[PDB]
């Protein structure tokens, strides 16, 4: 296959397609979470902006949830990713699952 | 030596056997004996899936020699995509026996 | 044609759960009881 | 209509239902016989006061569990229900012959019950070795009725094997190669090939036993120049393929259950799993004389059979590791069917390993005809096959019936069964190593402790069996109808709904070649 | 004989049986390791929220899990076959004894020199002398010289039986019309017990074997007294 | 899997009845035979 | 919102951590406020309130990840019930001992066992490890 | 003369577990020899080795059945 | 309305009647062997024959008369017949195993020789050689019948098939005469046991295959077969060649090598 | 506040697997060593010590005097 | 092998009929001559009541229990010898 | 909303374990079952001849 | 003889709802009733014989 950098760029390019449709957004996220990795912030950034172009706030929040879920017991990964996305979250007005209370069982 | 008196299929085949024989003669396959050949499967050139009803099961062998087949109902209407590979399919319904 | 659907693709009725309990009791209970009674039969012959 | 549907069937699903009902009823008979065995052994001394009856009970227990519970459920029941659905086929190749394979089984079973009711029964062992099974040591009708029972069961399975091979080879979608068919379908094809080749040899051997008993032949009688060991070779030439026949459709179901509840689209290493089942099936024909290491066999023959037997561990280990690798990375759903399959993987492995111990003919001299052999096959066969059957049953019951089980009750059932079988059979290893013979109605006093524990274990599995009947009742009593099922894109048998219509795939699936 | 709560093999009475004990220890270590490894990996597969569900490539790992099992089998087969061929090796016995199975008792023939033969039946439980063993004692034991290589020939006069003495590592089926040979050598005097080991009908459980191993000179005088 | 609520719910009391009857159907006939074994063994 | 049997062939909703974006929305028929909320969603999400963001989430999804992933007390019911039925099994075994089994052989009487044990030590049963190996023949007692 | 018999020695013609043919061959050899000696006016003493070997190896009931069938004229081996 | 080519069969009583005929035949053999009575066995043989007649009658109705045997259905029947013949090969293999086991290691009770003391085998160059030429010749004539059918020649198909059947009958009568004339019997130890059970099952298969050819003869007389579609004739020919090949193995093994 | 350092994000499942398979190998080595000392060598040494100065005639004489034999009183 | 004949321009109906009448049936005619020329009854051997022959472990299910199914009094002795 | 397990699970667990232990201990110790454990360290050997 | 297969094809394809084993007409029904009567009556007779054979008659 490919280097880490090539892999990440391919996924950035996938979600950055201007006219990506709702089916392709879902297909992308549902495929990406099959891999043994937590997606790089730059990939998540492009997917959240795809959500914006698709007028889909709910899926943006769900994407943040699945980043947390893919980290499993590695509790340091999700706050790092949120930290790195904070300018994007602010620019797009995306609230985190925690800010919405959706992390409580 | 050499005589006749044995009927031929043309003379004597009947029922479904005869339907298959006569359709094969016309190069048609109403009883699904052949594997269909794929199109490019894009949104502009989707695989055309005939049906005598409004939905039909598709199995998609996404890549040659995949052992996993991906199965789904294809409904009449807008073309749908394989949930594994994205290739497009569109149902073309109806008829058979005139 | 034949009945289709849950509860209909089977040779026994599930229309009443107590009649069903009695049928299943007799069915599985007769299989379970048979060897005990065959042993009894062989012991009673000598 | 009732007679037309259920006695004149030509429908693969209804026939599958008949086999499941038959096999379940047979499983009760077999369980009762097993409880009588362990009641006789549960304390020192005699319970029945009649060891000929004890031997008849042991013999019947094995024939019932093998020919009337496992094979009908796995091949007749799950095979008929699932194989046509998994390949998109509208029925079996020979839908009317299919119905005769089913209806031969109640008469076969009646002949076996007749054998135990007339005279003093056939107290032979399920091996039916002459001369004990001959017309001097077992005069009268019982052994002949047993022979005919096996004849009818053999014809049923040979014809079913023809049907399954033909269906699987001939009735797939034209684009689907054999390497695009699901592993359960492969496991049934390979089981059928084994049935096809092995049952005719058994039929030859038991027919010779029949003529020795009734037509004054002497195939197995030294007075006429015959040989009792010839019967053993013909019996075990069938009998080793038979134990792989008993487990292979279980391996198929386990591959599907583990894949499904791991949330995977596919088992790990599909072609390795195909290779492994074909290799097991092939090696299964060249190992039979490990059932005969104490009959007076030359040393080079013992060396060969020891080595060829052990080789089977290699393809079997590929399947075990591949199931583990299918779990690996899964989003595990801890459903009751998953618990049965995980129990299978562990307990089958224990039993397989004690089989490898027995394969060493030098150790088998001391372990042959002891409870170590009984412990081996109740782990691999009794537990392996039963746990795969229970896992398949719980997994596919909503497909077949349209109704759900109570999952909590099903987990309770698993837990009870798991304790019971392990308490019953694990101490039998000690009994075997310390030299207790199998097929005994009583034992020297030193063997009391493990026999006592083993018999208490058998009652725990009884409680599990009674609970299972209640759990099926409760599901049919409550009528929770299925709405949605996950992973249909890689589990075609679910895609026509629950239960599927009488006729499915009247319009076949569309599959492209590209 | 076995003793209560026994877990493993009876103590070895012959050098072949000591070989088998060491070979069983070796094989059982391997059995325990593999079964525990499988159980451990199961627990490992099931104890993480981390996932990986895309298609996995299998050929690298299938090399490991065919080669390593093949090596383990060879490591069992090598000592296994060594014992097998060592047992088969030429021994030259000093004595031949025949045993014939019957429903349901054993007979013995010692006909190298004189015509000595007798039948050997289980002692009924009601007739046991204080401290004798239920289902194991016989009226006439198989007296044999200790520390000597003995040829046993085994056959039957009716159905199949099997002549077994676990502490000597012996089990040889008794087949009418066939004369099966095995060799026996006890390192020690004493009483060594076995039981019929091929189902032979309603008293299969009740036709035991008892060997009585003594110095040659006692065996000679016992033989003479049994004529 | 998802399912509809039961069309004919089986309450805890109904379950206790079904379980009790199921268990007695296995236990009573075998129990009767085994209780009387000695009446058979010397009949 | 009602899921019917006759919808089996259509894409359906699922909550699965490994399938985070399901094929359809949780809520298919919207109220008039929900419809207007969906229009507002086409403008800056910074202008949505927290309650409105939560409502948009619950229109798309049924359970959150935290909810769908929660642990339960079912294990207590399973383990306790299994123990109850295993306890019930012992009642069957008490009945069997009382009503089915007669006396065991006289060879299990204490005095028989004491004599049989001496005779096993006299014949040196399992003298290397198993039995007589544990008897001290010099001190006439079991080894400590 | 060349004695000190203890038991039948290993015989490379019959090296395996089934010794039926070893018993049979020595029974035949003994009676063939005894027949040749008794006929040609010799002494059966030269037959003794085969006698000792078959007595050591053969079940008493085999020997007794074969002896009866020789006396009956139904023994199927050639002597 | 289906749009596959496979055959959904009408609900049928013949599987059940066939299974019950099996119960009656086996029960009946038990009653004959142990309770001195032929009654159940005669009922079972009669119901077995009725079952076979009606079942195969219906297959002819389904195919010749109703057209249900599409090429896919016919291909499945080809596989089914091949697999059936394989199972019959393995059945005979058990009897050849029994024969070689007993004859390669003859026991002392036999005199330690094969053939046993007191057995006078048939001369393999007399009637057994004639039987061999008869079955080989019938393999040649049935091949002539097959080619005449494919070439559309009704009269010569009938003549060749008649000749084939006549040869099968001749074999059966010859073997019946040999059985009567044989100086050994099935009770003459393992020589008679292997001889009569192995050639007896073979003779049963000759009668079965002859019957199958006779069914084909009457179907041909009624014009059922076309020049391209005649699977019952192909199946009967495959079975007939199987019967011929089993005979050659019997001849070489039991009559010749075993003499 | 303080930024968080970037953590390992890739191959976490594979990493866990390799760590624990190595651990399992080490434990298996430990067990083999325990077993060959607590079972296998223990057995060889028991038999070797038993027979090193074993007197079969003395053993027999003790059994004979205790009355166990039919052939020797 | 190639036998020693030839054709192979086409193995159709005319060729197989040629083989049927030209080779197969002449062969049967020759073997029929060979057989019905070595026929004629041969002198039956002395009766010897060998214990591996004329086996009777159970009476047969027909006749008097002591006659085989295709019993021929000329050449099949009973356990006690040839019939009167 | 509490399900069956939230409401009854602690009771089912506690009662089931208590009952299971009590009845097996009673069965194993109070009803005359002879386990025939090892004589080693427990039986005083007694003259038999 | 003459080829009458077409007449049989018309008969067995007649749209009368009969299953193939009865579609030849009244003689099919008679043969079916004979077969099933012998099978079921024989099966009942075999059960009677089991009952008889299950007990000693000294
Ligand atoms: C295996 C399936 C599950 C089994 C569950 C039920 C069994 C209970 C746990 C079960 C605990 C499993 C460990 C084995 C028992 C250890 C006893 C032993 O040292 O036995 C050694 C030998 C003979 O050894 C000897 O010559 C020396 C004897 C030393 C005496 C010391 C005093 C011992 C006191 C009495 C102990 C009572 C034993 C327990 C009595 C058991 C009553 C049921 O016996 C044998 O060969 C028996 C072994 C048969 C071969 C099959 C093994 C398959 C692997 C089992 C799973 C392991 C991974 C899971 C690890 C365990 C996960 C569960
Ligand atoms: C499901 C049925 C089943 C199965 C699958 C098996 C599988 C095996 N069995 Fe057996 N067996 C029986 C049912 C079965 N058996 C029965 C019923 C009998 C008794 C018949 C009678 O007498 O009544 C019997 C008897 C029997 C005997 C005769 C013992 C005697 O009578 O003295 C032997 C001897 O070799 C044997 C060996 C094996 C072996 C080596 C396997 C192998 O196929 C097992 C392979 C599996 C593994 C080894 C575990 C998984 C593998 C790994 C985890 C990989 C790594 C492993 C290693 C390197 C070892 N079995
Ligand atoms: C020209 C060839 C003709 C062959 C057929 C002849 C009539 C028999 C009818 C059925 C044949 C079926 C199978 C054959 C099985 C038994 C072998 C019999 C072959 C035969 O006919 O052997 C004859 C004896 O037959 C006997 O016992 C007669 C015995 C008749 C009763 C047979 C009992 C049936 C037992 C069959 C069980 C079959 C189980 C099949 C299982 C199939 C798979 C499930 C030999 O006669 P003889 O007087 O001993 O010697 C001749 C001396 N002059
Ligand atoms: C004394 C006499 C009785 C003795 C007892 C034994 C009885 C003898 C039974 C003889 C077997 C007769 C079989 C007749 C089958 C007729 C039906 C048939 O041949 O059916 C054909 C299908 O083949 C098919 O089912 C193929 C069906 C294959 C059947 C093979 C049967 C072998 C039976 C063996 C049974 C015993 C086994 C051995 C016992 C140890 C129909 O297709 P076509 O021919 O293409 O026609 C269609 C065309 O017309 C269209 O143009
Ligand atoms: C392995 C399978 C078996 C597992 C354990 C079975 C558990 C037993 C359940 C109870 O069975 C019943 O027990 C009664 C005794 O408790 C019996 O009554 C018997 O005893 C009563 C009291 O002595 C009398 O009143 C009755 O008439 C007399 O039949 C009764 O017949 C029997 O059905
Ligand atoms: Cu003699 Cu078992
Ligand atoms: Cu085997
Ligand atoms: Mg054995
Ligand atoms: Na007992
Ligand atoms: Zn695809």
């Amino acid at each position: 296959h490919e280097t880490d950098e090539e892999f990440d760029a391919r996924w950035v390019t996938y979600f950055n397609k201007p006219d990506i449709d709702a089916w392709e957004l879902r297909k992308g996220m549902n495929t990406l979470v099959g891999y043994d990795l937590v997606p790089e912030p730059k990939i998540i950034d492009a997917a959240l902006r795809a959500c914006r172009r698709l007028n889909d706030f709910a899926s943006a929040v769900r994407i943040l949830e699945v980043v947390k879920d893919k980290a499993g017991p590695h509790k340091e990964i999700y706050p790092y990713v949120i930290q790195e996305l904070r300018p994007t979250l602010n620019e797009l007005g995306i609230s985190t699952p925690e800010e919405l209370g959706l992390d409580k069982v | 030596a050499s005589g006749g008196g044995v009927p031929t299929d043309e003379e004597q085949a009947t029922g479904l056997e005869r339907e298959v024989m006569l359709a094969a003669r016309k190069g048609q396959d109403p009883y699904n004996i052949l594997a269909p050949k794929a199109t490019s499967g894009t949104k502009e050139d989707p695989n055309l899936v005939p049906s005598i009803t409004n939905k039909r099961i598709v199995g998609c062998i996404c890549e040659e020699d995949n052992s996993t087949v991906i199965w789904f109902w294809l409904h009449k209407g807008e073309a749908q995509r394989c949930p594994s590979c994205g290739t497009h399919y569109k149902l073309v319904p109806h008829q058979l026996a005139h | 044609h034949y009945e289709e659907g849950p509860g209909k693709n089977i040779p026994f009725s599930v229309e009443n759960k107590w009649r069903l309990l009695a049928m299943m009791t007799l069915f599985f209970g007769s299989g379970f009881a048979a060897p005990f009674f065959i042993v009894r039969h062989q012991l009673l012959k000598k | 209509m009732f007679i037309n549907r259920w006695l004149f069937s030509t429908n693969h699903k209804d026939i599958g239902t008949l086999y499941l009902l038959f096999g379940a009823w047979a499983g009760m008979v077999g369980t009762a016989l097993s409880l009588l065995i362990r009641a006789e052994l549960g304390q020192p001394g005699t319970l029945l006061g009649d060891d000929q009856i004890y031997n008849v009970v042991v013999t019947a227990h094995a024939f019932v569990m093998i020919f009337f519970m496992v094979m009908p459920i796995m091949i007749g029941g799950f095979g008929n229900w699932l194989v046509p659905l998994m390949i998109g086929a509208p029925d079996m190749a020979f839908p009317r012959m299919n119905n005769m394979s089913f209806w031969l089984l109640p008469p076969s079973f009646l002949l076996l019950l007749a054998s135990s009711m007339v005279e003093a029964g056939a107290g032979t062992g399920w091996t039916v070795y002459p001369p004990l099974a001959g017309n001097l040591a077992h005069a009268g009708a019982s052994v002949d009725l047993t022979i005919f029972s096996l004849h009818l069961a053999g014809v049923s399975s040979i014809l079913g094997a023809i049907n399954f091979i033909t269906t699987i080879i001939n009735m797939k979608p034209p684009a689907m190669s054999q390497y695009q068919t699901p592993l359960f379908v492969w496991s049934v094809m390979i089981t059928a090939v084994l049935l096809l080749l092995s049952l005719p040899v058994l039929a030859a051997g038991i027919t010779m036993l029949l003529t020795d008993r009734n037509l004054n032949t002497t195939f197995f009688d030294p007075a006429g120049g015959g040989d009792p060991i010839l019967y053993q070779h013909l019996f075990w030439f069938f009998g080793h393929p038979e134990v792989y026949i008993l487990i292979l459709p279980g391996f198929g179901m386990i591959s599907h259950i583990v894949t499904y509840y791991s949330g995977k689209k596919e088992p790990f290493g599909y072609m390795g799993m195909v290779w492994a089942m074909m290799s097991i099936g092939f090696l299964g024909f060249i190992v039979w004389a490990h059932h005969m290491f104490t009959v007076g066999m030359d040393v080079d023959t013992r060396a060969y059979f020891t080595s060829a037997t052990m080789i089977i561990a290699i393809p079997t280990g590929v399947k075990v590791f591949s199931w583990l690798a299918t779990l690996h990375g899964g989003n595990i759903k801890w459903s009751p069917a998953m618990m049965w399959a995980l129990g299978f993987i562990f307990l089958f492995t224990v039993g397989g390993l004690t089989g490898i111990v027995l394969a060493n003919s030098s150790l088998d001299i001391v372990l042959h005809d002891t409870y170590y052999v009984v412990a081996h096959f109740h782990y691999v066969l009794s537990m392996g096959a039963v746990f795969a059957i229970m896992g398949g049953f719980v997994h596919w019951f909503p497909l077949f019936s349209g109704y759900t089980l109570n999952d909590t009750w099903a987990k309770i059932h698993f837990a009870i069964m798991f304790v019971g079988v392990n308490m019953t059979f694990f101490p039998q290893h000690f009994l075997g190593l310390s030299g207790m013979p199998r097929r005994y109605s009583d034992y020297p006093d030193a063997y009391t402790m493990w026999n006592t524990i083993s018999s208490m274990g058998s009652f725990i599995s009884l409680t599990a069996v009674m609970l299972m009947v209640f759990i099926i009742w409760e599901a049919f009593a409550s009528k929770r109808e299925v709405l949605t099922v996950d992973l249909t894109t890689t589990n075609l048998e679910w895609l026509n709904g629950c239960p599927p219509p009488y006729h499915t795939f009247e319009e076949p699936t569309y599959v492209n070649l590209k | 004989m076995a003793y209560p709560m026994q877990l493993g093999f009876q103590d070895a009475t012959s050098p072949i049986m000591e070989e088998l004990l060491h070979f069983h220890d070796h094989t059982l270590m391997i059995v325990f390791l593999i079964s525990s490894l499988v159980l451990y990996i199961i627990s490992l597969m099931l104890t993480t929220k981390l996932t990986h569900t895309s298609t996995m490539d299998a050929q690298e790992v299938e090399t490991i899990w065919t080669i390593l099992p093949a090596i383990i089998l060879i490591l069992i087969a090598l000592p296994s076959l060594r014992i097998l061929y060592m047992m088969d090796e030429i021994n030259n016995p000093s004595l031949t004894v025949k045993t014939m199975g019957h429903q349901w008792y054993w007979s013995y023939e010692y006909t190298d020199y004189e015509d000595l033969s007798f039948d050997s039946y289980m002692i009924p439980t009601s007739e046991l002398k204080p401290g004798e063993l239920r289902l194991l004692e016989v009226d006439n034991r198989v007296v044999l010289p200790m520390e000597m290589t003995i040829r046993m020939l085994v056959s039957s006069e009716d159905v199949l039986h099997s002549w077994a003495v676990p502490s000597l590592g012996l089990k040889t089926d008794a087949i009418p019309g066939r004369l099966n040979q095995t060799t026996l050598m006890s390192s020690r005097p004493g009483l060594y017990y076995g039981q019929c080991s091929e189902i032979c009908g309603s008293n299969h459980s009740f036709m035991p074997i008892v060997l009585e191993l003594v110095p040659l000179k006692y065996f000679e005088k016992w033989s003479a007294s049994m004529l | 899997i998802t399912a509809k609520p039961a069309k004919t719910p089986t309450s805890p009391k109904e379950q206790a009845i079904g379980l009790s009857v199921t268990f007695l159907s296995f236990l009573l006939p075998a129990g009767w035979v085994l209780y009387h074994l000695d009446n058979y063994k010397k009949s | 919102s009602v899921v019917k049997s006759e919808d089996y062939a259509l894409p359906s909703y699922v909550d699965r951590r490994d399938y985070p974006l399901p094929d359809v929305a949780h809520v298919k028929n919207l109220s008039a406020s929900q419809k207007a909320l969906k229009e507002k969603e086409k403008a800056s999400w910074s202008s949505l309130s927290i309650d409105e963001k939560v409502e948009l989430y619950r229109l798309k999804f049924k359970e959150s990840f935290a909810e769908m992933n929660r642990s339960t007390n079912e294990w207590k019911t399973v383990v306790g019930a299994a123990m109850f039925f295993i306890g019930f099994t012992a009642l069957l075994l008490i009945w069997e001992k009382h009503y089915v089994y007669g006396p065991i052989p006289h060879t299990f009487e204490e005095e028989w066992v004491a004599k049989q044990t001496k005779r096993m030590l006299d014949m040196k049963v399992a003298p290397i490890q198993g039995f007589s190996a544990k008897w001290d023949y010099d001190k006439n007692e079991w080894k400590k | 003369k060349i004695k000190n018999y203890q038991t039948a020695p290993f015989d490379s013609r019959f090296p395996n577990q089934n010794q039926t043919r070893n018993c049979w061959q020595n029974y035949l050899d003994f009676h063939r020899c005894e027949k040749a000696m008794t006929a040609k006016g010799g002494d059966v003493s030269v037959c003794e080795w085969y006698r000792r070997v078959y007595k050591s190896l053969c079940p008493i009931s085999w020997v007794s059945t074969w002896d009866d069938r020789r006396a009956e004229g139904t023994f199927p081996g050639k002597i | 309305h289906q749009t596959h080519a496979y055959h959904m069969v009408n609900p049928s009583p013949w599987p059940l009647t066939g299974a019950l005929s099996a119960l009656l035949m086996t029960s009946g053999l038990t009653m004959w062997f142990h309770f001195n009575s032929m009654t159940l066995l005669m009922i079972g043989l009669t119901t077995n024959m009725l079952t076979m007649y009606q079942w195969w009658r219906d297959v002819i109705r389904e195919s010749t008369f109703q057209g249900h045997h599409t090429p896919a259905v016919q291909k499945g029947l080809r596989y089914g017949m091949i697999l059936f013949i394989i199972s019959e090969v393995l059945f005979f293999t058990g009897f050849f195993w029994a024969f070689y086991h007993s004859s390669l290691a003859p026991t002392p009770e036999l005199g330690g020789c094969w053939p046993p003391t007191g057995i006078h085998p048939l001369n393999p160059l007399e009637v057994p050689l004639l039987n061999t030429s008869v079955l080989l010749a019938s393999g040649v004539s049935i091949t002539w019948a097959h080619h005449s059918l494919m070439e559309g020649d009704r009269k010569h198909m009938l003549q060749a098939l008649f000749i084939t059947i006549t040869l099968g009958v001749y074999f059966t009568l010859l073997q019946a005469s040999e059985y009567y004339e044989a100086p050994f019997t099935i009770s003459d130890g393992v020589y008679g046991s292997t001889f009569f059970v192995a050639t007896g099952f073979h003779g049963l298969h000759v009668i079965i295959g002859s019957t199958f050819l006779i069914v084909c003869f009457f179907r041909q007389l009624k014009f059922h077969f076309t020049s391209n579609h005649h699977f019952g004739f192909e199946a009967a020919a495959w079975y007939w060649h199987f019967v011929d090949v089993v005979w050659l193995f019997l001849y070489v093994s039991i009559y010749w090598w075993g003499s | 506040s303080t930024a968080l350092a970037k953590p390992q994000m890739r191959g976490l499942l594979a990493r866990r697997l390799r760590f624990h398979i190595v651990g399992a190998f080490m434990v298996s080595l430990g067990f083999a060593t325990f077993y060959k000392f607590a079972v296998a060598e223990k057995r060889k040494k028991a038999y070797a010590d038993f027979y090193r100065n074993y007197d079969s005639m003395k053993d027999f004489e003790e059994m004979r005097k205790a009355g166990i034999f039919q052939s020797a009183k | 092998a190639s036998a020693a004949k030839g054709d192979h321009g086409g193995t159709g109906a005319r060729t197989w009929r040629f083989l049927t009448f030209g080779l197969a049936l002449p062969s049967v005619a020759l073997c029929t001559l060979n057989s019905w020329l070595h026929s004629g009854h041969r002198e039956r051997p002395a009766f010897i009541p060998y214990h591996h022959l004329r086996i009777r472990t159970k009476p047969f299910s027909w006749g008097d229990g002591n006659h085989t199914f295709f019993h021929n009094p000329r050449v099949n002795p009973l356990p006690t010898g040839y019939e009167k | 909303a509490p399900d069956f397990h939230d409401k009854y699970g602690n009771a089912v667990l506690a009662s089931g374990a208590t009952f299971c232990v009590a009845v097996w201990v009673y069965m194993a110790t109070q009803i005359g079952i002879e386990w025939n454990p090892s004589p080693v360290g427990r039986v005083t050997p007694k003259e038999w001849r | 003889f003459e080829n009458r297969v077409a007449e049989k094809q018309k008969l067995f394809q007649e749209d009368n709802g009969l299953p193939v084993h009865l579609k030849g007409g009244a003689t099919d029904n008679i043969l079916y009733r004979v077969t099933m009567t012998l099978c079921l009556g024989g099966t009942l007779y075999s059960l009677y014989c089991l009952g008889w054979a299950s007990f000693p008659h000294k």
